[PDB]
């Protein structure tokens, strides 16, 4: 897991995720979805070939936080529901 | 986050998810069937080979021969595989079949789950001798080393109005196929853990007579494995790689 | 220089001298056909 | 670029050359560049343009009562590579959640002063073109919400 | 006066030729471009010192 | 990336074996006699003499002038190590390589005879072949096409029964050129799957179309043939139910490896100096 | 020539009960529900086992050495 800052505006990050691809960054995607202070989530896959394991992100913000605290947020917020998932999951199995 | 086991099975398991999202059913599925590392061969050292199939294809033929991965042992959850090779060896001589139970591992935890799968056949004054070299991998390199199967459907409940013709027809089908029916004197439910699909004559009263709605969050996943882990791991072993990722992710920020 | 061959015919293994050879043939059967064997050194194939 | 060169993928072969001189790659350069060539000269019409799989989008798209979620539209945005950087106002709102109309979506694309308006090949009850060319030709800047009134 | 699309590709090239046997670049140019993309720039600056002789 | 006739292949089934194929080149040297004694010798050439290639081509060589079998060989790699009496010197070299452009594993080697007593040698050489893009692909109804992009089976789209599909067609293609037999051997595929039985598919005593599909619609799937499907990527369910069937489809040897030419500089005709024609030369 | 180990599908493996289901077939059951007796119940796994021709020994007859 490598990021690429591609340019930051004010209010704006755009990144590359190197090693990742659609699994984690749709997950992350929709995760900073859930918070209410994201404006714009969204990533793209350049090419499918040349760029398969190299997302694109773009992640705005209202200026309440910054974009990079909103991916921090969203990725333990990831780190927690896959924790209660596997409690459930292994709750279940037993 | 709750969960309901509706079949469970040595080779597979059926269970119903509920409280999650749509994005992280895909992510969990995704990875199950690609990031969840097994045991498979990667290379083979061959002495001899007599039989009419070609290096090339009996290489492949062990690649697709699934192995026992102890999860005690090795950290699979982690983001780097640990690079310990396992060799399996063959010295046979024909004729008669070349079964995967025949091969000689050198670790007792890591040898082929199933004996019987058929892999050259020798006619007389034939002879393989090879040796085979295994290794961790993941499912998005190669298909050898996915642990299985997986596939997730929409938990969906099926109203029919007891005003639509022929309303038994579709209980005692869905009845035939498994599923669960709720009757009631206004209207039945089919809870469509399986894939169910409506007869020609039925179509013109799904728009009005018949109507399927969608529980939010829930879903009916089915995870089957060749052997190499235990139904029940994988799932466990994706969560952990989803957790561990996440911290690798946190970790990559802080580093910004 | 002298190399071990094959027959294809009877399958019995041929010696013979390819640069000083009168004549290509199994002394077995009569065959002309001789494959020459694999070499027994080991081999690296990749698994797909 | 297929039609210009008249090339399907069904087993096609194709040359490439490399110029080797500055000239000739200065001439490369500024006269057979593909975009310079959109328009053919045979008949004065676009030739590098879209197709099949274009076109269908394009209908699914802009079609009436296509609405696209949030998640959907940034998505696409991002995908097409259009540099937007916040969303906008959302069209209707359905159980709660905020839905955008691809003619919206579609608006992005063309320049902010670009006004045109014909018929399509979907036109099958003129009776409602006359209406619009009414409306466009007595005033020349019609209401925007008296145009999709009857659109 | 405007430049032809002939015109500027032969401007272009003899430029380009120039800067590939010499010519150093009249203006500030990224490292690691071709001569081509200097001549490019070149015309794009408007610095460049070739003209085109027009029949009269 | 299916338009224009191109097709979208799983990447798994690849990986697992399908339209998996090798391709057989053989190559032949004859120790030929000429006028007055001299003949040919399989042997491998000294570094003394004219028109050495190189040390490294010589590598799989044995000391009869014969490439040992199940040796992995490149281009111009030398399969027979031959030698020719000079012209009007030092003996020149005739070894005879593979194309410039192939390669493969040595597969047989054959010693034999020719008619006239000369020595012949044969050597087949196997290349493996497993698909990638470019590869033609063509069903029996006169549907082809090369593989457009090879896909994970990941983001494949997978139907409420766990079926992936192995091969994706646009489907701009099917209605424009008016292939119904397609279909009906798609729904027919399907049905003899699900029931075991093989479906008869003779000219104008086959099985009716109608048949087939109340067959389907009997074995618990839709008549159209059309099912439920997710998105691989985003995980959704799609607005449309995907039409999805079995079809045969046949590898073609029209294959992007024997296709594949680029020269940038290299040998030209003696008459007119200008390059020479075809990608074997 | 020879049987697939694993479905070109899904992976699943079917090199094991493939001859046990060409013997029955032959014995004059039914494939369907000898396919179904051995656990193939997705059609693509059926549609490896039952358009699998055996070829391996009409090519081990003939000696290549
Ligand atoms: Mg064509
Ligand atoms: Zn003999
Ligand atoms: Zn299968």
């Amino acid at each position: 897991m490598r990021i690429e800052v591609i340019r930051r505006e004010e209010n704006l990050l755009e990144f590359y995720l190197e090693g990742e691809d659609h699994t984690f960054a749709n997950l992350l995607t929709e995760t900073l979805h859930e918070n209410e202070h994201v404006t714009f989530a969204g990533y793209t896959i350049e090419h499918p070939i040349t760029m398969a394991r190299k997302p694109r992100f773009k992640v705005v913000t209202d200026g309440k936080i910054t974009p990079e605290k909103a991916l921090e947020e969203a990725a333990q917020k990831i780190f927690d529901r896959a924790r209660e998932v596997l409690e459930a999951w292994k709750a279940a199995i037993e | 986050v709750e969960f309901k086991i509706l079949e469970k099975r040595p080779d597979s398991i059926k269970f119903i998810v509920s409280g999650v999202d749509v994005p992280f059913a895909n992510a969990l599925r995704r990875t199950i069937l690609s990031e969840v590392p097994t045991f498979a061969v990667d290379e083979v050292e061959f002495l001899e080979n007599d039989s009419a199939l070609f290096d090339e294809i009996i290489a492949h033929r062990l690649a697709m021969i699934p192995l026992t991965t102890p999860h005690e042992r090795f950290s699979l959850d982690a983001l780097e595989l640990d690079d310990y090779t396992v060799t399996l060896s063959l010295e046979a001589e024909g004729p008669g079949m070349v079964y995967s139970g025949d091969l000689k591992s050198s670790d007792g935890d890591v040898k082929p789950a199933n004996p019987n799968i058929p892999i050259v056949k020798l006619a007389e004054g034939q002879r393989l001798t090879f040796n085979a070299y295994a290794r961790l991998g993941r499912g998005k390199d190669h298909a050898k080393w996915q642990p299985g199967f997986v596939y997730y459907k929409y938990l969906t409940k099926i109203h029919v109005s007891k005003d639509v013709p022929d309303w038994e027809e579709l209980k005692e089908l869905a009845e035939r196929r498994g599923l669960p029916v709720e009757e009631s004197d206004e209207e039945i439910v089919i809870t469509t853990i399986k894939a169910f699909y409506l007869p020609r004559k039925f179509e013109e009263h799904m728009g009005k007579g018949i109507r399927e709605e969608i529980v939010p969050g829930s879903f009916v996943f089915t995870v089957e494995t060749n052997g190499e882990l235990p139904v029940e791991e994988i799932v466990s072993i994706a969560l952990k790689i989803l957790m561990r990722k996440s911290d690798r992710f946190i970790n990559e920020l802080h580093k910004l | 220089a002298t190399a071990v061959y094959r027959c294809a015919k009877c399958g019995k293994e041929v010696e013979l001298d390819l640069a000083t050879a009168r004549e290509v043939r199994c002394p077995y059967c009569g065959s002309k056909i001789l494959y020459k064997p694999r070499p027994r050194v080991a081999r690296r194939v990749k698994a797909i | 670029v297929c039609p210009p060169y008249n090339a399907d993928f069904d087993g096609d072969e194709m040359n490439l050359h490399v110029p080797q001189t500055e000239e000739a790659q200065a001439e490369a350069k500024i006269l057979m560049e593909v975009q310079n060539h959109i328009i053919s000269p045979r008949y004065g019409g676009p030739l590098i343009a879209g197709i099949q799989d274009h076109i269908s989008g394009g209908y699914l798209l802009t079609r009436e009562g296509a609405y696209f979620t949030r998640y959907e539209v940034e998505q696409m945005l991002m995908f097409a590579g259009m540099d937007v950087n916040e969303l906008p106002e959302p069209d209707k709102y359905e159980n709660g959640e905020p839905l955008w109309s691809g003619k919206t979506i579609f608006s992005l694309l063309l320049p902010d002063d670009l006004t045109i308006w014909y018929r399509n090949k979907l036109c099958d009850e003129p009776e409602r073109c006359e209406a619009l060319e009414k409306l466009i030709e007595e005033k020349l800047i019609p209401d925007p919400e008296e145009v999709r009134k009857l659109a | 006066f405007r430049y032809t699309r002939f015109e500027k590709a032969r401007i272009i090239g003899a430029r380009a030729l120039q800067i590939a046997m010499g010519a150093p670049v009249l203006i500030d140019v990224p490292e690691g471009i071709t001569p081509l993309q200097a001549a490019l720039l070149e015309f794009e600056k408007g610095v460049i010192p070739i003209t085109v002789i027009r029949p009269s | 990336y299916n338009m224009e006739d191109a097709v979208i292949i799983n990447k798994a089934s690849i990986e697992r074996g399908l339209a998996r194929s090798t391709f057989f080149r053989t190559y032949e040297a004859e120790e030929k006699r000429y006028l007055g004694g001299q003949k040919d010798n399989f042997e491998v050439p000294s570094p003394n003499i004219q028109g050495y290639l190189g040390e490294k081509y010589y590598r799989h060589l044995d000391e009869d002038g014969l490439i040992f079998p199940e040796s992995k060989v490149e281009g111009k790699d030398v399969l027979v190590g031959r030698t020719s009496p000079p012209r009007f010197q030092g003996r020149r070299e005739t070894s005879v390589t593979v194309r410039p452009s192939e390669k493969g594993v040595v597969d047989k080697v054959i010693v034999t005879e020719t008619g006239d007593g000369t020595k012949l040698v044969k050597v087949t050489v196997r290349d493996l072949r497993i698909p990638e893009l470019g590869d033609k692909f063509a069903s029996r109804h006169g549907q082809k096409g090369v593989i457009g992009l090879i896909v994970p089976q990941e983001d494949m789209p997978w139907t409420e029964s766990g079926i992936v599909p192995d091969l994706i067609v646009n489907p701009h293609g099917i209605p424009s050129r008016m292939t119904v037999g397609q279909l009906i051997e798609a729904i027919g595929g399907k049905v003899a799957s699900l029931t075991g039985r093989r479906v008869d598919g003779t000219a104008f005593i086959g099985e009716p179309e109608e048949k087939l599909r109340k067959e389907l619609e009997e074995l618990g799937f839709k008549h159209s043939g059309r099912e439920i499907m997710y998105d691989g990527i985003t995980g959704r369910r799609l607005e449309a139910d995907i039409f999805i069937g079995v079809i045969y489809y046949q590898r073609l040897h029209h294959m992007v490896a024997d296709k594949m030419h680029a020269r940038s500089r290299g040998p030209v005709q003696v008459l007119t100096k200008q390059p020479t024609e075809g990608r074997a030369r | 020539m020879i049987v697939p180990v694993r479905c070109f599908t899904c992976g699943k493996v079917l090199a094991d009960k493939y001859y046990e289901f060409k013997k029955r077939v032959e014995a004059g059951e039914d494939p369907g529900k000898v396919l179904d007796d051995l656990g193939v119940e997705r059609y693509c796994c059926r549609r490896t086992l039952l358009s699998h021709v055996e070829l391996i020994d009409q090519v081990m007859v003939y000696k290549v050495y």
